[PDB]
């Protein structure tokens, strides 16, 4: 394939920590991300040896 | 001018029901310290997904010291993703239309026909406060906080 | 733009001519026996074309 | 919370098909049951210059 | 002169906790195609055996028409079985006794000692808006709502 690459940045997880034997089955640290795109053509060039003689 | 809370920044998260049908509760409380002013957009919590708010409490200080007092402070669903510090971001008056409570303090239950009637969505929404009438000159460092009550996988 | 796609377009490109030729062929005679090329918007032949060679 | 992807999110990502479906040949009337050689055949086949 | 909701008939089923003391709230609502009318008993949602009513919002748009309204709703807990589209039903006011709302959209907690002190049954029970009083003349297709802040396991 081809045309187009797309990679996400991670952001770190901030966040209080939960201290003292509470319960955190409910107070669940979502992940999100961040992308950007990148395009690829090709770039081409052509040297030419001379003719016979 | 947002004053983006502590929620809305992720330092601290906003819980989910395990199970359709559980009333899940969290404080989205801020102490702001530079005082309210007209047009400020405050960002106090979100919805945390395909959640319905089934049941809104504000809890605000005497947030206008005074002599008949101004202030007002209506609640909404904002337009934009959660955490993103812009301007432009514009918040309604779905769940509160323009509490009074500002003035003294106390508590408000929701009274609005649209409070219950918010439709879902994919991702995360912020709920934020928006003080539309310049009060008189208000205490810097005071408190508010909106309890929301909301339940996910309605129908 | 073989890149950008996951298809083989040479494979793809050699089938469509002979299905192209074949449609070709029965299109032709059909025009030769009939006398006159007609209306017909599915023909490859362009209007106007009166018989070849 | 809990992670959610979204609809809209550009980080859906989308699979292309390899299987290219094709418009299908229309069936050629003229088969080989009438291009013929010899007179019995409504389309005649002459079998002169193919070799020479 | 049964209108019996969604959440009545099994077409939208209705959420019930899986422990003990974890409220449950649901968005029992309906959408009327007929105009409400005296002794009309609107069979909108259905509460689970073995929980009680710990909290009822009951949310309704404005169901009157023109001046000095007088249409009264009063939310019981519902005799039969669940969905029997039977007009022998009783219906009753152990919720709400006789509630004013319906004459503006607006919303109504709940304000008797009654609601809150229910007995429980091991069997599904409905519960069901009546329209008591005859409305003042006018209405048209409007939703009435009721959430319903029930547990389930208690003593």
């Amino acid at each position: 394939a081809g045309d187009r690459v797309s990679f996400d940045l991670s952001v770190r997880l901030r966040g209080q920590p939960t201290f003292g034997d509470d319960r955190v089955e409910g107070k669940e640290e979502n992940l999100k991300f961040y992308t950007d795109e990148v395009i690829i053509d090709q770039v081409r060039h052509s040297v030419s040896a001379g003719g016979r003689m | 001018a947002l004053i983006q809370s502590d929620f809305a920044q992720g330092i601290r998260m906003t819980p989910v029901p395990d199970c359709a049908g559980d009333v899940t509760a969290c404080r989205f409380d801020i102490t702001l310290k530079n005082a309210p002013a007209a047009g400020d957009i405050i960002e106090l919590g979100v919805l945390p997904g395909n959640a319905v708010p089934v049941e809104a409490i504000l809890d605000v200080d005497d947030l206008d010291t005074g002599g008949a007092p101004t202030i007002t402070l209506d609640v909404g669903i904002m337009s934009g993703p959660v955490g993103k510090n812009d301007p432009a971001r514009t918040c309604g008056n779905e769940l509160f239309a323009a509490s009074t409570v500002g003035q003294a303090g106390g508590v408000v239950r929701a009274t609005a026909s649209s409070a219950f009637r918010i439709q879902k969505a994919e991702d995360h929404r912020s709920v934020g406060v928006k003080v539309a009438a310049g009060p008189a000159t208000g205490a810097a460092g005071k408190t508010i906080a909106l309890i929301l009550f909301y339940v996910q996988g309605t129908s | 733009s073989r890149k950008r796609t996951a298809h083989d377009l040479r494979k793809t490109g050699r089938d469509r001519l002979g299905d192209y030729f074949y449609q070709l062929t029965d299109e032709l005679f059909f025009m030769y026996l009939s006398g006159a090329r007609g209306i017909n918007k599915d023909f490859i032949l362009p209007t106007s074309f009166t018989g070849y060679a | 919370s809990s992670t959610v992807i979204a609809f809209g999110d550009p980080k859906a990502q989308k699979k292309w098909s390899s299987e290219l479906a094709v418009d299908i040949r229309k069936k050629s009337y003229f088969e080989s049951r009438f291009i013929g050689t010899s007179e019995n055949a409504v389309i005649q086949r002459k079998t002169e210059v193919e070799s020479d």
